[PDB]
């Protein structure tokens, strides 16, 4: 069959190697950047 | 007094013995391993004044840093400075072994040698040219040459 | 562009003015774009840029020594596209690839003006608009873009006591707060109070709600003198713009009542003023005869 | 141009002087605060305005290739000279 | 949620090669001690990566709980063959850090941090 | 003694190098390449220029790619004299090192008159070459490819003939054919071993198609062989420095799309797209059209590739260092099977190894 | 234009061979000075 | 420059200095830039 | 287009045989050798005599940076941050502000000679040829921290180096 | 508070820990790991030093840039102390030596010096001083050190009334005279001692405890003015203890009883080199002293400091003195010495 | 466009659009995308199940006989939900060209080991592990290679930062060359570089 049913949440917080104080403590932010208004482009 | 001038020239011949005669460890790690044998290529020629290579850092008592310092080389670099018996001097020869160099932002680049060692001359450069390096050696015997020992011991 | 010259001539140097001390005036570097003339006439309203000459001497200047100070005057510095206009307190202290763009609040006003912050190795360099279409379209007020230097004369920076003779001096946090929370302790009912400033986020607020309500003091007060009589503050609908700052745009007569818009809140001026000139809006002002 | 602090440490032409309380004088302790004497901003006023009869004037900070790119500096201003923008230099519409 | 597996079905097997694999550094940690010459006992050792073992302990996923298992391979094979130095396997034991703060009033005190 | 498992463990200068081209620019990720391979500089900035050049469409004039072969063939004497002298310091011969190194310091004497800096020299930009050579360099190129070739004949004299050499190098490391095409082997390791190919001869850049020269091909997969194969790419390579300084071309030195390569700094201070173009390519930097390149030249170790892959801003995406040594390195392990302990030593020297680039 | 050039007639020849000048004796010689010392030598 | 002198100017050192390490004039780096944000001082007044 | 080093067949005559076999009992190619060491025992040898004597360099070099001024005694550096723009290492921090007469100047300007990588784009890239890399190279430090060069650090060497850096910049500006 | 000095960062290395501290005595053996335990806190640590520049170079890798620095000094000098402490934070007094030599004999060292330094530490300004006596300093001992070192402890509580007074009860460490003099008499002859040695009873304290200690000492504002008494967890007789000793380091052990007739000879015996001294009639008082209990003053525990035992970092210290045979031993080999 | 623009090799162009029809009409169970660059480079974009059966015909087959593997490289891309994109080039000496076949995967999918057809990738994917965390089954000795014996996580995935987590000093306590957590002395200054005008109107992508 070689494929294996995985429900479960997909999560690599144990596989970056990134510490735990970087992860719970730290807010990402996802964001359209807004256009320099110095600028038109 | 006497004494004094007893111990003055005993610092003074073994101060001259020490500089006189700096065996640098054979230990290049980068670019600057090329022209730290171009010091000793017969141009600028380590070897007239008395700079000659000994492989053992027991038998050494300079060590040129002549490269970059990694994370994976920083134990061992600890371990072959503290197998050379004192006294024993540390020059740090290019950017990266200095302060970082240009990988000095890098994840595994120890920034600077002077983390993990104690360092004398700081021969800056990338590299620094074989004749800035034998600046940098000749530096050193005069930074040995006005050192104190017998004289501190005699007054302490 | 090409990439070289063909321009082998001497050029011309079209003479410096002084429009204010905000506005550093260079009109060397000018192209003759005219969006100074039609943002100070249509947007901020104030009629005092012009076009002075004719052919390449064409000096887009006031023709006299004017100091050109609106309450939208810095916005120039945005939209000039050639560095004729600088920021006069933004000058010559930075440059903008280097430059940690951080989005941000205006707090200086009531209209909340989304803009960005950007800072130069952990300290503030200018604040730029963000384009948003409801509120702010993308201008900022004088204060918003200039009072970024008010922020780092005469700060706070450590906890200060009275001492014996009842002079403020430095202290940790430790002692600080145990002088304080030993009156605290003391305190219950109206005993304690609290008044609240005009920059204070909702996060402190609440903070310092809940902590006079472990000690059940309800007595906080705010500076700005509401008033509580009839609803109060119990239906939202009383104390808000409750159409919107863009239904503006959808209006067709506004009434100002005691109030002078181009200076307590000034874009929500400006979309009122677009109003006016898209939109043919009428506006009757209750109050003292301003500009 | 250099002047003095009344801690005793020479003041640089930014207009950089430690404290009396602060700490990091304790650098110079036993060595010396190398600061430059040679102030630009003093021996830019020794230079005479250039007085020259255009309009325009094009500075390039001398030498040719070797200054600052050429600009072209606007003198109808009669109160105030024409400040070069890079090397500092002013000249002036002598009528 | 098809995916290809690494070596294990589901979380049985995987649970044995987590346990295989805590087998074999319960077997090492007293050769670790021993060739390396440490300072440490055999129970901090084996407390240590009981430690280890168990900040991993909220996995349910296979795959990466797999991947452990083949990290901790690697690090028990930098082990046997010398390849880790005494420092190597004394950057688990965080000894030259200084304690960091854990409660509000301390993280409140000495900076910033959430 | 006989050894049975050789695990080499590289990545002790493993300095991420290709992790911080991602942020710096073009220009800014140019003198990385210097430091990867530090006998084999410009060599290596050839690479990355070629990359770079195939990425933006354009080309180099006339006079900047003969500058570019001239001084890679000046660099494979070099380094081919590291290779020759140390693999003959490894096993114990210390002295054509200091014959050899004299010409070698010319050579950096060289470097330093055309760039300035002895060994990384940020010279071979994308665009051509950055500056024009300095009068009298010619002169002085011709007058030491007149003496060098009596250097390599008495080095000649004393290693090849010589049987304490021979029995060092004829039977250590025999490399079968098919394995070195499978191993990856790439430059000298295939040409020892009977393989015929060079990257200037089969897949030409730039002007590689018009100088004429010899491929020198082994016949056993030793040592010996590959030395043989090194001192006849010096000869070969003062042929080429020859048909070169009799073929120089006049003009220009960079490519004259200004938004590539910089303009004069005599019409820098003149013009004004100069100006702005100068302005622009010193603080951003010139955009590069997106995509992925695999640019691979001739190195004197080997194949040295860049695998470019550009988002189209003016940073690279990704740099992938393909070395010679990487892949030689890799073969080490078949290499070693069946000698002994002074073997490894002189099959470490015959691969020649420089380790800034084998670990980034 | 003055610029880095090649002189007028170009340059003289590089040469680039090998160039080993086949010295010393034949092996009858070597034998023969060898053999000869020996001789005297025993005498 | 005995045959082409250096071209003089008012700035350049009257007196050439060698390497000055290990001396008391040995250089020592600090900020060249003055304090950012102005901290508030109290008025020394009684508070009544 | 290609030659086969090491195919050399040799010869299986009696003459060449005796011969190689005169090689191998007799040892002429060690005879050679130590013929071509004698003779390098008999030459001028090229080790210069530092420090009396200097190793030979170019008016290109790059050296110790340094800030330089205009005939005037005005510094050049306009405060225009491209020197730490295209600075490969970052080794550069400006900051600027105008001063007493208005004039755009620097405030800070450090060069970190220790991620410095001396290779010469931010004499390059300065409009004003202000930061100049200049011929020093022999200014080796027993401390770190003397290796982190200020503003003033930098106009002090310009001061100190303008009488060689003015007839370098001279010699070499026209290939520019 | 001044702005520069303000503490911040979050304590590693390149932060600012609102501390600068001015270290005496800091070439030895206690200043050696105490501008270690400082230098990674980021703290501005100036470093008098007296001796050969080289004999400090293991000094410079402790810190960041320009967060060492070093400067001569000399001790009957009021110049170079104002010159060095003035502007400090808090000055520590390292300043000791277990042996007097013809310049300095154990008045200079511990009652000159140190009231110099707390004089100067007072007239110029600093807000913190630390000084460091012995645990077992009394006014009528039978040892020149510890009566010159109870002298300078009163003198320097007198002229500084704010001075944290340390004491240490005896410290074994790497480089420390405790475990090294134990553990370097193997050869000469079967460890001498007085009735076996089963008559004088010790606590030695571990050397990181006690620059713990003196962090918090810097640290807390509660602790001006104490006297505190830094000792270890565990008391042992000095006989157990040197059975401790050479059954670490695997050694044979004969010992013997040397009395009073003839082992305060041993010194003009073995001190008759002018160089430094093995043992010395100081020592031999202050090895067979035992340590006193002192319960009312505060200790580790009143510091926030786990106090470390001996037998976690005995074969730490000791592994240096086996031959070849038991390198490859274990601590779990050795059991460990009875306490009382 | 005579002296500045770079010749165009339409020789070049339509023998790898002819070698890429081939390659893609004989082998459509794993050949996803077949391009070929305006710089005539041949990219063979497949599935990452057809690792072994692609390259085995390309080291094979009489008109590929691509017997060389120049240089195995992965590509992070974080914006894609198989994020790697795992590149390999292949130099044929008889047919003188190079091919590069490009295949995809995320952190947690295993990739099938090239050992078995050129036993050069023996330490790339290796690498491959190192730098990015790609998995690589049935491979003999799949470890770490370049960076340090204690380092935690993978440093060319671009949510590892510039500088790491963790820095080497030498401490005289525990006389040992100990990690801490990194506190730069200067900070990375990152240059916002990108204009916002439009480079090349012929890469645009087109709207939503
Ligand atoms: C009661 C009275 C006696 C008291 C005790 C005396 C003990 C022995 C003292 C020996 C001499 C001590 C003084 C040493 C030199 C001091 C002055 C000095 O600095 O001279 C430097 C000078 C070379 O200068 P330098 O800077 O090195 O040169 C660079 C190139 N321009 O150096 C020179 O020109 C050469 C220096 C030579 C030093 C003397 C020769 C060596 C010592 C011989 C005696 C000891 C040997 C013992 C047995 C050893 C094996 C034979
Ligand atoms: N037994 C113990 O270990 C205990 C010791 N203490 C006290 O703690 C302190 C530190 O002890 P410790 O580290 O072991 O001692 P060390 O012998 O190891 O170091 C003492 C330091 O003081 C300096 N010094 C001493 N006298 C002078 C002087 N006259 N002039 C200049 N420098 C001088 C020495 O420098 P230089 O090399 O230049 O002479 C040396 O660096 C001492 O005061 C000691 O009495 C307290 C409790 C227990
Ligand atoms: S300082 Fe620079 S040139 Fe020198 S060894 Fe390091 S990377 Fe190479
Ligand atoms: S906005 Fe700028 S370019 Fe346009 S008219 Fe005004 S000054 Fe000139
Ligand atoms: S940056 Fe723009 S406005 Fe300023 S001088 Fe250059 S082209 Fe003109
Ligand atoms: S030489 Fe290069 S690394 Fe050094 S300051 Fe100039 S641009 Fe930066
Ligand atoms: S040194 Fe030159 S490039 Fe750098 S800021 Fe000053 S004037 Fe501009
Ligand atoms: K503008
Ligand atoms: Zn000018």
């Amino acid at each position: 069959t070689q494929l294996i049913t995985v429900d479960e949440k997909l999560d690599i917080t144990t596989l970056t190697g990134v510490p735990e104080e970087h992860i719970k403590t730290r807010k990402a932010r996802i964001f359209v950047p807004a256009r320099n208004n110095m600028q038109s482009g | 007094s006497r004494g004094e001038y007893v111990v003055a020239k005993l610092d003074d011949l073994i101060n001259w013995a020490r500089r006189s005669s700096l065996w640098p460890m054979t230990f290049g790690l980068a670019c600057c391993a090329v022209e730290m044998m171009h010091m000793a290529a017969p141009r600028y020629d380590m070897d007239r004044f008395g700079v000659v290579f000994r492989a053992s850092p027991r038998q050494s008592d300079v060590m040129i840093v002549a490269g970059t310092l990694t994370n994976k080389m920083a134990p061992a670099l600890r371990k072959v400075y503290d197998q050379m018996p004192e006294p024993r001097y540390v020059v740090s020869m290019g950017s990266c072994a200095n302060g970082g160099g240009y990988y000095h932002y890098s994840y595994s680049v120890v920034r600077g040698c002077d983390r993990i060692v104690p360092v004398d001359i700081y021969v800056p450069g990338c590299p620094p040219t074989a004749e800035a390096l034998l600046y940098g050696i000749l530096q050193l015997q005069k930074k040995i040459k006005r050192e104190k020992r017998l004289r501190i011991w005699y007054r302490r | 562009g090409s990439d070289r010259s063909r321009f082998l001539e001497g050029k011309r140097a079209v003479e410096d003015k002084n429009i204010g001390p905000l506005v550093k005036t260079i009109m060397t570097r000018c192209i003759q774009c005219t969006r100074c003339i039609r943002f100070a006439s249509e947007i901020a309203g104030v009629d005092d840029l012009g076009t002075t000459g004719r052919g390449n001497d064409m000096q887009v200047g006031t023709y006299i020594e004017k100091m050109f100070m609106s309450e939208l005057s810095g916005n120039i510095i945005d939209i000039c596209p050639v560095g004729a206009l600088t920021s006069k307190p933004y000058a010559f202290t930075a440059r903008p690839w280097e430059t940690r763009k951080t989005e941000s609040i205006d707090v200086m006003d009531a209209v909340g003006s989304n803009i960005v912050v950007s800072t130069r190795t952990g300290e503030v360099m200018r604040i730029l608009p963000r384009m948003h279409e409801d509120i702010n379209e993308e201008w900022i007020s004088d204060k918003t873009r200039f009072a970024y230097d008010g922020l780092k004369r005469q700060r706070l920076t450590e906890p200060m006591v009275r001492n014996e003779k009842g002079l403020l001096t430095h202290t940790t946090w430790e002692d600080a707060l145990s002088r304080v929370a030993g009156m605290l302790q003391s305190c219950q009912g109206n005993d304690v109070a609290a008044i609240a400033g005009g920059l204070v986020d909702a996060e402190a607020l609440i903070a310092l709600k809940d902590l006079l309500n472990r000690v059940d003091s309800d007595t906080l007060c705010t500076e700005e003198v509401f008033p509580t009589a009839g609803a109060g503050t119990d239906l939202r609908s009383n104390y808000l713009l409750n159409t919107t700052i863009a239904g503006v745009e959808e209006a067709d007569v506004v009434l100002l009542v005691g109030t002078n818009p181009r200076f307590e809140a000034p874009l929500f001026n400006a979309r009122i003023r677009k109003s006016w000139l898209h939109n043919d809006l009428k506006v009757a002002l209750i109050g003292s005869p301003v500009d | 141009g250099v002047r003095t602090s009344p801690t005793g440490e020479k003041v640089t032409h930014t207009g950089q002087v430690y404290d009396d309380e602060d700490y990091r004088r304790v650098r110079f302790v036993g060595r010396q605060k190398e600061v430059n004497e040679n102030f630009a901003i003093d021996l830019i006023a020794e230079q005479p305005v250039s007085q020259v009869g255009s309009r325009v004037i094009s500075c390039d900070g001398g030498g040719g290739a070797l200054g600052h790119p050429r600009v072209y500096i606007n003198l109808d201003k009669e109160t105030k000279t024409g400040t070069c923008g890079y090397c500092g230099l002013q000249f002036r519409q002598q009528h | 949620t098809s995916v290809k597996p690494i070596f294990s079905r589901d979380m049985n097997e995987a649970k044995r090669r987590v346990r295989e694999l805590y087998r074999a550094w319960y077997r090492e940690v007293p050769n670790t001690v021993h060739l390396f010459q440490l300072d440490i006992s055999v129970k901090q050792g084996r407390d240590k990566v009981r430690e280890m073992f168990k900040k991993n302990a909220h996995v349910t996923d296979p795959r990466v709980v797999d991947l452990l298992v083949i990290k901790g391979k690697m690090e028990l094979e930098e082990t046997i063959n010398v390849w880790k130095q005494r420092t190597h396997v004394m950057r688990f034991f965080h000894e030259t850090e200084a304690p960091r703060p854990k409660d509000f009033l301390s993280k409140f005190y000495v900076g910033h941090d959430p | 003694e006989m050894v049975r498992k050789c695990d080499p463990h590289i990545g002790l200068l493993h300095r991420g190098t290709e992790k911080l081209i991602e942020y710096k620019t073009y220009l800014q990720a140019l003198p990385y390449f210097d430091r990867l391979d530090y006998v084999s500089m410009m060599c290596n900035e050839q690479a990355y220029s070629l990359a770079v050049e195939k990425l933006l469409n354009i080309q180099p004039p006339p006079r900047a790619q003969w500058i570019r072969v001239l001084f890679g063939e000046i660099t494979r004497l070099l380094n081919h004299i590291m290779a020759v002298t140390t693999h003959a310091l490894d096993i114990g011969a210390m002295t054509p090192f200091f014959w050899m190194f004299e010409e070698r310091e010319k050579m950096f004497e060289f470097y330093e008159r055309v760039s300035g800096a002895r060994m990384h020299a940020a010279y071979v930009r994308p665009g051509g070459v950055h500056q024009d050579l300095p009068l009298g360099l010619m002169d002085d190129i011709y007058e030491f490819s007149k003496n060098f070739s009596l250097r390599i004949d008495e080095l000649e004299e004393m290693l090849t003939n010589n049987r304490i050499w021979r029995n060092r190098t004829v039977d250590i490391g025999v490399v079968t054919a098919e394995d070195a095409l499978n191993y990856g082997f790439s430059g000298v390791m295939l040409r020892g071993s009977g393989i015929q190919w060079d990257l200037r001869k089969t897949q030409p850049y730039d002007v590689y198609d018009q100088v004429e020269f010899d491929v020198p091909i082994g016949s056993r997969g030793d040592c010996y062989d590959r030395y043989l194969c090194r001192v006849e790419e010096m000869r070969q390579s003062i042929r080429i420095i020859s048909q070169c300084l009799n073929k120089m071309p006049p003009g220009e030195i960079k490519v004259d799309d200004a938004k590539v390569s910089p303009p004069k700094r005599a019409e820098m201070k003149t013009s004004m797209e100069s100006l702005i173009h100068h302005f622009k390519l010193y603080t951003e930097g010139y955009q590069v059209p997106p995509g992925a390149t695999y640019t691979a030249i001739e190195a004197p170790k080997g194949e040295f590739g860049v695998y470019l892959v550009s988002d189209g801003s003016s940073r690279p995406y990704r740099c992938k260092i393909k070395a010679p040594g990487f892949a030689h390195l890799a073969g080490l392990d078949k290499m070693s099977k069946g000698h002994m302990l002074a073997d490894v030593v002189a099959i470490i020297g015959t691969q020649d190894i420089v380790f800034g680039e084998v670990d980034r | 234009v003055k610029q880095d050039m090649p002189p007028v007639g170009g340059y003289g020849p590089i040469d680039y061979k090998r160039n080993l000048p086949r010295r010393g004796l034949s092996g009858y010689s070597m034998f023969a000075v060898g053999i000869g010392a020996l001789l005297f030598g025993y005498w | 420059p005995t045959v082409k002198p250096p071209t003089a100017r008012k700035f350049i050192w009257t007196n050439h200095k060698f390497n000055l390490s290990g001396t008391p004039q040995q250089y020592v780096p600090y900020s060249t830039t003055r304090k950012k944000i102005q901290e508030w001082v109290p008025p020394s007044t009684p508070y009544k | 287009t290609y030659k086969y080093v090491n195919l050399r067949e040799p010869s299986m005559d009696m003459k060449s045989v005796t011969d190689r076999a005169a090689q191998t009992l007799l040892w002429t190619e060690l005879i050679r050798g130590l013929g071509m060491t004698l003779s390098y025992l008999f030459r001028e040898p090229a080790t210069i005599n530092y420090p009396f004597e200097k190793g030979p360099l170019s008016p290109r070099f790059r050296g110790e940076h340094a800030l330089r001024r205009y005939p005037s005694g005005e510094e050049r550096c306009i405060a225009c941050k491209l020197c730490e723009a295209v600075c490969p290492a970052q080794a550069i921090t400006i900051e600027a502000e105008p001063r007493a007469d208005g004039s755009r100047r620097t405030t800070r300007y450090d060069i970190d000679m220790t991620k410095c990588i001396y290779c010469g784009f931010c004499q390059e890239a300065c409009p004003v040829d202000a930061i100049v890399e200049g011929p020093n190279f022999e200014f080796s430090t027993e401390t770190h921290e003397e290796l982190l060069y200020n503003k003033e650090k930098l106009l002090n060497n310009g001061d100190k180096w303008e009488a060689e850096i003015a007839a370098n910049i001279q010699a070499d500006y026209l290939y520019r | 508070l001044h702005h520069a000095v303000i503490p911040h960062g979050k304590g590693g290395r390149s932060s600012v820990s609102g501390i600068v501290a001015t270290v005496f005595g800091a070439t030895g053996f206690l200043g050696r790991y105490l501008v270690n335990h400082l230098g990674r806190m980021g703290s501005q640590v100036i470093v008098p030093y007296r001796c050969e520049p080289y004999d400090t170079m293991h000094l410079r890798p402790m810190g960041d840039l320009g967060q060492i620095i070093f400067m001569d000094w000399n001790g009957r000098d009021k110049d170079s102390i104002r010159r060095a402490v003035e502007h400090s934070n808090v000055v520590i007094n390292l300043v000791g030596r277990e042996w007097e030599t013809k310049n300095f004999d154990f008045e200079d060292v511990f009652v000159k010096i140190p009231q110099a330094i707390a004089q100067v530490s007072k007239e110029a300004g600093v807000e913190k001083f630390i000084h460091i006596s012995h645990l077992n300093a009394d006014i009528k001992s039978s040892s020149k050190y510890l009566r010159n070192k109870a002298v300078g402890e009163k003198e320097v509580r007198e002229t500084f009334p704010e001075a944290t007074i340390i004491k240490p009860a005896d410290i074994f460490g790497r480089e420390d005279r405790f475990l090294n003099y134990f553990a370097n008499i193997r050869w000469f002859g079967g460890v001498p001692l007085i009735s076996l040695g089963k008559k004088t009873v010790k606590q030695p304290v571990y050397i990181v405890d006690v620059t713990k200690g003196i962090i918090n000492a810097i640290k807390d504002p509660d602790a001006r003015g104490k006297t505190f008494a830094f000792v270890g967890p565990n008391r042992y007789l000095l006989f157990d203890l040197v059975q401790y000793v050479f059954a670490v380091a695997h050694r044979p052990f004969l010992p013997y009883p040397m009395p009073h007739f003839a082992y305060r000879w041993i010194g003009r015996l073995f001190e008759i080199s002018p160089f430094e001294p093995w043992t010395t009639r100081d020592k031999v008082e202050r090895i067979h002293t035992t340590d006193r209990t002192l319960p009312h003053l505060p200790g580790l525990e009143d510091l926030g400091v786990q106090a470390t035992p001996l037998e976690l970092k005995a074969i730490e210290v000791l592994r240096r003195h086996r031959t070849y045979r038991w390198l490859s031993s274990e601590i779990e080999d050795v059991q460990p010495a009875k306490t009382v | 466009t005579r002296p500045t623009v770079r010749p165009r090799n339409d020789v070049a162009h339509k023998q790898l659009s002819a070698f890429g029809e081939y390659v893609a009409e004989i082998l459509p169970k794993y050949v996803q995308q077949v391009q070929v660059s305006c710089f005539s480079e041949l990219e063979i974009c497949i599935h990452p199940d057809g690792v072994i059966p692609v390259l085995t015909f390309l080291r094979d087959h009489s008109n590929a006989q691509f017997k060389s593997l120049a240089d195995l490289t992965a590509v992070d891309i974080p914006t894609r939900q198989n994020r790697f994109e795992i590149v390999y080039n292949l130099l044929s000496l008889r047919f003188n060209s190079r091919i590069r076949v490009k295949t995809y995967t995320d952190e947690l999918t295993p990739v099938e080991s090239s050992v078995s057809v050129y036993k050069a990738a023996n330490w790339y994917e290796r690498e491959i592990w190192d730098m990015f965390g790609v998995f690589f089954a049935n491979h003999p000795d799949l470890r770490r290679i370049l960076t340090d014996y204690g380092f935690e996580g993978h440093p060319f995935r671009k949510d590892f930062p510039l500088s790491g987590y963790v820095e080497l000093r030498y401490d005289d306590e525990v006389k040992r060359v100990v990690a801490e957590p990194v506190e730069l002395a200067q900070e990375f200054r990152k240059f916002d570089l990108n204009s916002p005008w439009e480079a090349f109107p012929a890469y645009r992508q087109p709207p939503e």
